[PDB]
């Protein structure tokens, strides 16, 4: 109706979180990493004014984020603490009225599907806003889960893409002499040539609403100016 | 068992046997028989991220607090009505946000021209004084000769007499969106299960729930079943869900006079293994196709300029009660469309527009 | 004249401004839900 007439407007509002989103999901690839849109939040939630604690919780990264205003490592902790060292940092359930703080989780990949519902039921908030990359390139441990036929249950995509409000998949674009077919090829194989992993990258957008079906667009992003351009 | 002349003990055109009514006309008309017979159960279903399923898992609960909730005197006699509802679902929110029965005018009946504000009272932000929101027909009451695809004499005139054939039809009362069937109940009506807890607790519980009664109905509704929002992955063996499903249809089968069963499930992100190893275990199974946005544009290309013939998907039929099981095949994919928007959840014969 | 001043009367105090401009080309604006 009369709000977001633009495709644009509706992208910028979510990233500077104009209006509240409970979880949102990014998917990436060795063909195209997903730290630019780290940027992206930053440079864009920064003309509103969000110096907001940003709270970087890390399973693998080694690097120190100058972007972000805090650092955690989280390669000695289990599940209860995870949940626990985080809620002080963060604006947790208490003070019904009260700010929101930026949370980047570096990995997906490292945490073991039993517990995924319960990583965003104890600190789901209206004060937090949970942000977090999912590589598709890497096949998950299932030894442990035994997958017979009287053990079985939902994989971790299917989870992920159900438990979303918004969902952002990122993808390089295309600029010389390589086609996807090559492309995908060389990477099973393991040649990376040249022609990969550049800041002009492109999107695509699928936004959910409340009682309606959601809405499915793309996007050419640069990672320079930081300016947008719908698919036509 | 349950003594006669209770609410739902009407005929059906072919057994002649009680047939409570699932409250909308369609789905009572699309099911075959003005409802199901006692003892079997329903498995509506909705394949996508839509929350359809939501709006009717709770009415079949509501009508059945109304026959609950009218327990005055009938013509002669005091009416039976009386039907124990139970949630297996933690969720005890839901309780408090059911429609209610539904009054005040429904349709515009105008003695003049339908026009704008200059001809009858103001500016419209004030409405005019019988009826505004233009939409022609509006479903009201139920019949016995209602089923699509069955005899004539399709419609109850509207009758405003209580007899022994008011049994049949011109009893079953509408509702709508803003209506609320308040008060809320009590543990008298309205029984919550915890799903998380272990099914041998689960099981035991609800028999001690359901005999307690010994002459009066039970409705069984699960809003939503096996779902990552409010379940453990423990529960998701295909041991567990079956076994207690079995146990259900024991005992839904035991007591064919006196308990129902209707469930309803998102299945985009379910297994078709276990999906149709459950899906033999009742009687019933009915999907649903909501539509999206790559037809939504001819969708208001051929239902241009209309303010309630705008559809929302199309239904399917795979299974039905008892009289599917002599051997004839009756399923029907994609040819009913369903509406529900602000007015009459109501099924209209076409495929794609 | 009744009619007249009763009309004047609910126009005016239905003057609710629209507190919905988009937040807080063809229509040139894109502010038309109930409005024009």
């Amino acid at each position: 109706a009369s709000s977001s007439h633009n495709p644009v407007i509706l992208l910028k509002r979510i990233l500077s979180l104009t209006e509240s989103s409970p979880f949102i999901l990014c998917l990436d690839s060795i063909a195209q990493t997903s730290y630019k849109l780290i940027q992206e939040f930053v440079h864009q939630s920064k003309s509103k004014g969000n110096e907001y604690p940003i709270v970087y919780i890390s399973f693998e990264t080694v690097n120190k984020p100058s972007y972000c205003t805090q650092f955690i490592d989280a390669t000695q902790m289990d599940f209860v603490h995870l949940v626990k060292q985080i809620i002080s940092y963060l604006p947790a359930a208490t003070a019904t009225q009260a700010k929101k703080h930026m949370v980047i989780i570096d990995s997906l990949n490292y945490i073991s599907t039993e517990y995924i519902t319960r990583f965003l039921s104890e600190i789901a908030s209206p004060h937090c806003t949970m942000v977090a990359t999912y590589h598709k390139d890497i096949k998950d441990e299932n030894r442990t889960v035994i997958p017979d036929w009287n053990n079985n249950y939902p994989d971790k995509l299917t989870l992920l893409q159900f438990m979303a409000t918004t969902i952002v998949d990122i993808d390089v674009v295309l600029t010389g002499t390589l086609d996807t077919e090559e492309v995908s090829e060389l990477l099973n194989e393991f040649r990376i040539p040249r022609g990969l992993n550049n800041d002009i990258f492109q999107l695509r957008l699928v936004n959910k609403r409340k009682s309606g079906r959601s809405l499915e667009y793309d996007f050419i992003v640069n990672s320079n100016t930081h300016e947008y351009e719908l698919l036509s | 068992g349950l003594d006669s002349s209770h609410v739902g003990v009407r005929p059906s055109p072919a057994t002649s046997q009680p047939t409570t009514s699932t409250g909308s006309a369609d789905l009572d008309s699309i099911l075959g028989h003005m409802g199901l017979p006692l003892g079997n159960s329903v498995l509506v279903e909705e394949q996508s991220t839509t929350e359809f399923h939501s709006i009717l898992g709770k009415l079949f609960a509501a009508q059945g607090i109304v026959h609950n909730r009218i327990s005055d005197s009938s013509a002669d006699k005091t009416r039976n009505g009386d039907t124990h509802v139970i949630v297996l679902s933690l969720n005890q929110m839901f309780a408090k946000e059911l429609p209610g029965i539904y009054k005040g005018s429904r349709k515009q009946m105008k003695k003049n021209l339908i026009s704008e504000e200059e001809s009858k009272v103001t500016v419209q932000n004030l409405n005019e004084t019988q009826r505004s929101t233009p939409s022609r027909y509006k479903d009201l009451k139920i019949a016995w000769k209602y089923k699509l695809a069955d005899e004539k004499r399709l419609g109850s005139p509207d009758r405003d007499d209580i007899q022994q054939n008011s049994e049949y039809k011109d009893y079953n009362h509408q509702f709508d969106i803003t209506t609320r069937l308040m008060p809320a109940p009590i543990a008298s009506e309205l029984t919550f299960i915890a799903p998380t807890q272990p099914v041998s607790t689960i099981l035991s519980q609800i028999e001690q729930t359901i005999k307690r009664n010994d002459k009066k109905l039970i409705r069984i509704v699960i809003p939503s079943l096996l779902h990552p929002a409010m379940y453990p992955p423990k529960m998701f063996e295909s041991s567990e869900i079956i076994g207690l499903m079995h146990g259900v249809r024991s005992l839904v089968k035991k007591y064919y006079e006196r308990v129902v069963l209707f469930a309803s499930i998102s299945i985009d992100i379910i297994t078709p293994p276990l999906l149709v190893l459950l899906r033999n275990m009742f009687d019933s199974v009915i999907n649903l196709e909501p539509f999206n946005q790559e037809m939504t544009e001819f969708l208001e290309r051929v239902y241009k300029s209309q303010p309630g013939k705008i559809q929302h998907g199309l239904v399917h039929i795979l299974k039905l009660p008892v009289f599917t099981d002599r051997g004839e095949m009756r399923v029907l994919k994609s040819e009913w469309a369903f509406k529900n928007g602000r007015k009459k959840f109501e099924i209209e014969q076409w495929g794609i527009p | 004249l009744a009619d007249c001043k009763g009309q004047i009367n609910s126009q005016l105090r239905r003057l609710r401004e629209l507190r919905a401009k988009k937040e807080e080309a063809r229509g040139k604006k894109g502010t038309i839900y109930e409005e024009e």
